[PDB]
């Protein structure tokens, strides 16, 4: 309903809470030639060596994406090098973490929210000491553990979340001061522009709305289950690709026959060549398809664990301004947790609500004056004229403390009679 | 497995023999491939010395001695979750990662010298 | 085309995305920046120039006694942006390589 | 005699087509209500014509 | 041999379009919906809208 005297205000808020998921690392794997296509067979090796440097160049492909991966975790994680700690006694406030921070009855202390997330995905080749798995593994196919286990990535999380608690983001510029919990509150209202007494005096409000969104975030991951799709496709993906590399032994590619024992076992070494060559060019040609869309998932993947690196460095670390970078509304903070791959940022992020009417003015004309907010917006109730903040409804009458004089009253256009009252004049009257 | 009489053989997703029937006395056999993996050499760098530590990736220890040599002798041999681990030896302490061997765990070269297996440590302990 | 070779159609039509790039400009014009992070609050036009010039670090003093001047700039930018664009042909080389 | 050459090369054609109609969804859908523009267009002197 | 040179280009040419995108939907979401202070994000000058 735009039109050229008119304003809409708002005259409460709400607390929203979201969730962000996003991958950093795949599964790091190794393949070796000689037994891939040439297997326990002499014949076949040195029919091999005269392609000369193909299978180095595979190799050293193959181990550059494996390094790659353990930078990728690195560097999203390792923000931090003390492990700081949560005090034993919990008076935030009001406010309650019991369902993010660390929970001891467990052999890895995780928290809650984090068992749901590794109950959700079904990872497959943990690559640790040791089906598909075997009828793979039996072809030079190998899988190597991560550098990182699974337990140290918790206490990094953790480390993050209690030093974001009780000093603010002091923490990722220095020293960490401490700072009671409310007044953190206060600051971060100053920073999106809402006066900081409106915190005080709606605080209990304000834990409840906090609270209840966390529960809300609880049970919507504990009921649904296409939530986590983005890791899953990961997984997947390279599951498929792997398979069909070893389903592509049975083929002939023309010769008599797939197994290489039988070929060896019947005919005489002169003819016996003219078929293992055959065999050799169409195995070596399903290799080099491998490597190649490996290399380009390995690109993407790199891409995507650049963006998680900012977001924790600019929305957790800070307060961010960017708009829409860090959730939808004006943000305030948000909190890390750890996924099987990758990692989910929850952001808790303040909107407005509860909007009305009211007719509006540029300048008020005083006594051939023209005065000016210095911050804020004046409106009209009805009858009379007051100034408030823009971002939530509190008038106040309009005195020479909070306006600004600048000229006379005959250029701006649609300026409007008042009276202006001076503070000193009182005290003097 | 059940071969049922009129069966044979057993193959595999590769179109290789995985379980097989004795010709003579009629009993059902599995055969598994032998045991294969890769081999690492830790080394620091051979300007400081010309000693190494070797890993055995993915194979329990006890193939190694089964199947150069001058190293099995050990009295070092040591089980990670990586595989196994030959010429180094374990402390208790933790420090931070200096050559990366997997797993949680990295190797490093120090006091007499000798090259040395610990737990990565991810820093100092802080209560504010 | 006569050879195995086929091409799709896109999901969005051409006239789907004009009307979200109208929704774009008539939320921008009418509300400011509200409409991005809740309901579309709205406001006049001039008032919300001088919050933006407030943005930059001028005073919004400024505007109010400069409306005219300013007005008459963006108009005469805008004329200049259809007449170049209406003459010179490789403006858009970007998307011809593609 | 060749096995899954095809298969490998229509999967991935098409998950390029896919990935093009999601390009374009991420960058124009960012509102879900069409606003319109009044009748009067009194903007304080700017021009949108 | 000719097709697999095809496709593989195809791909290429994909991941750089992808970038592209993402940059233009940063671009709509801090430009046109807000008031940006990076500079020479959103032109050369301060920029207003
Ligand atoms: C502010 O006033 C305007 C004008 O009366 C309200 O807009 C009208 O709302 C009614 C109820 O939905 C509609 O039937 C009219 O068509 C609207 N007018 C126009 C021009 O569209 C507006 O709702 C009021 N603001 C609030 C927050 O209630
Ligand atoms: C923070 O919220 C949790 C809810 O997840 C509270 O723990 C629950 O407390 C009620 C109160 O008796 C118990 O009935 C539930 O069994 C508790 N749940 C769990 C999982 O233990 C916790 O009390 C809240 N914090 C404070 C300080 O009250
Ligand atoms: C702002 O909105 C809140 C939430 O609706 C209002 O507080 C709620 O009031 C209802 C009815 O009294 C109850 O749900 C609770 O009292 C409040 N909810 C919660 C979660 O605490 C509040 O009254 C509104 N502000 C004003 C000024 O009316
Ligand atoms: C507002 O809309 C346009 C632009 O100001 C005006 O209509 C035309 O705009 C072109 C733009 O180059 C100008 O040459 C003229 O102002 C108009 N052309 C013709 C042939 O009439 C329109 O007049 C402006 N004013 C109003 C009140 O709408
Ligand atoms: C002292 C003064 O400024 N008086 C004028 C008054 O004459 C005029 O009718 C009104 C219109 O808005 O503006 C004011
Ligand atoms: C608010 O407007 C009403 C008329 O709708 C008026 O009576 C009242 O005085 C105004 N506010 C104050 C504080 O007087
Ligand atoms: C607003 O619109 C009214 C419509 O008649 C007009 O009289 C007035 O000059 C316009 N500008 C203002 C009120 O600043
Ligand atoms: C290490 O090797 C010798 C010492 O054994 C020394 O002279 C040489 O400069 C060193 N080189 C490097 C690259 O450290
Ligand atoms: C290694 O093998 C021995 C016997 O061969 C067995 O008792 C032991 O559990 C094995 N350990 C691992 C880690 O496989
Ligand atoms: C030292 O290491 C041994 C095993 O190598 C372990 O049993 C013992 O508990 C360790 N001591 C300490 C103090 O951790």
């Amino acid at each position: 309903a735009y039109s050229n005297n008119s304003i809409a205000i708002p005259t409460n808020f709400t607390i929203s809470v979201t969730t962000e998921i996003l991958p950093v690392s795949m599964t790091k794997t190794s393949v070796d030639c000689t037994m891939y296509i040439c297997g326990d067979s002499t014949e076949c090796s040195n029919l091999l060596l005269q392609y000369g440097s193909f299978c180095t160049q595979l190799n050293r492909a193959l181990t550059g994406i494996a390094v790659e991966q353990d930078k990728n975790t690195q560097e999203v994680f390792a923000q931090v090098k003390q492990i700081y700690k949560t005090p034993p006694i919990k008076d935030f406030g009001g406010f309650n973490f019991s369902q993010i921070l660390p929970d001891p009855s467990k052999p890895s202390k995780r928290s809650f929210i984090e068992d749901l997330l590794f109950n959700k995905v079904t990872l497959a080749d943990a690559g640790f000491i040791k089906d598909l798995i075997c009828a793979q593994k039996f072809n030079g196919l190998t899988v190597l553990p991560p550098l990182l286990t699974d337990e140290m990535i918790a206490q990094y999380t953790s480390a993050l979340l209690a030093g974001t608690i009780t000093s603010g983001w002091t923490f990722g510029a220095g020293a960490a001061l401490q700072i009671p919990f409310a007044m953190q509150m206060a600051y971060r209202f100053n920073g999106i522009g809402v006066t900081q007494n409106v915190l005080y005096e709606n605080q209990k409000l304000i834990a409840n709305q906090f609270n209840s969104a966390i529960g809300k975030i609880q049970d919507s991951l504990s009921s649904t289950a296409s939530a986590l799709g983005k890791l899953q496709d990961v997984v997947n993906q390279n599951a498929q690709a792997l398979n069909t590399l070893v389903k592509q032994l049975s083929s002939n590619f023309g010769a008599i026959s797939s197994v290489l024992n039988d070929i060896l076992s019947r005919l005489d070494p002169p003819e016996a060549e003219v078929q293992i060559d055959r065999l050799i060019t169409g195995r070596l040609q399903s290799l080099q398809t491998y490597v190649t869309q490996q290399l380009i998932r390995a690109a993407e993947i790199r891409a995507s664990a650049n963006l998680a690196a900012t977001k924790m460095s600019e929305c957790v670390l800070g307060q961010s301004k960017r708009v829409d970078f860090c959730g939808k509304g004006y943000h305030l903070m948000s909190f890390p947790q750890s996924a099987p791959h990758g990692v989910v940022f929850l952001h808790v992020t303040y909107v407005p609500a509860q909007e009305k009417n009211f007719t509006t003015a540029p300048a008020i004309c005083h006594d051939g004056k023209a005065h000016f907010p210095r911050e804020g917006v004046f409106v009209s109730n009805g009858t009379h004229w007051f100034v408030t903040q823009r971002n939530f409804y509190e008038p106040q009458i309009i005195t020479t403390d909070n306006t600004f004089v600048s000229g006379n009253c005959d250029v701006v256009i649609g300026i409007v009679n008042n009276t202006v009252y001076d503070p000193l004049q009182p005290e003097l009257d | 497995k059940k071969f049922l009489p009129f069966q044979q053989f057993g193959r595999d997703i590769a179109d290789t023999t995985d379980a097989v029937r004795d010709p003579q006395t009629l009993e059902i056999l599995d055969i598994t491939p032998c045991s294969f993996g890769g081999v690492s050499v830790i080394t620091p760098g051979t300007n400081t010395s010309n000693q190494v530590a070797v890993l055995y990736q993915g194979v329990n220890c006890t193939e190694v001695p089964v199947a150069w040599r001058v190293y099995s002798t050990g009295s070092n041999v040591f089980q990670t979750r990586a595989g196994c681990l030959i010429g180094a030896e374990h402390v208790n302490n933790s420090y931070e990662c200096d050559i990366p061997i997997g797993a949680g765990i990295c190797a490093s070269y120090q006091t007499s010298q000798s090259i040395i297996a610990y737990t990565m440590s991810l820093g100092a302990e802080n209560s504010v």
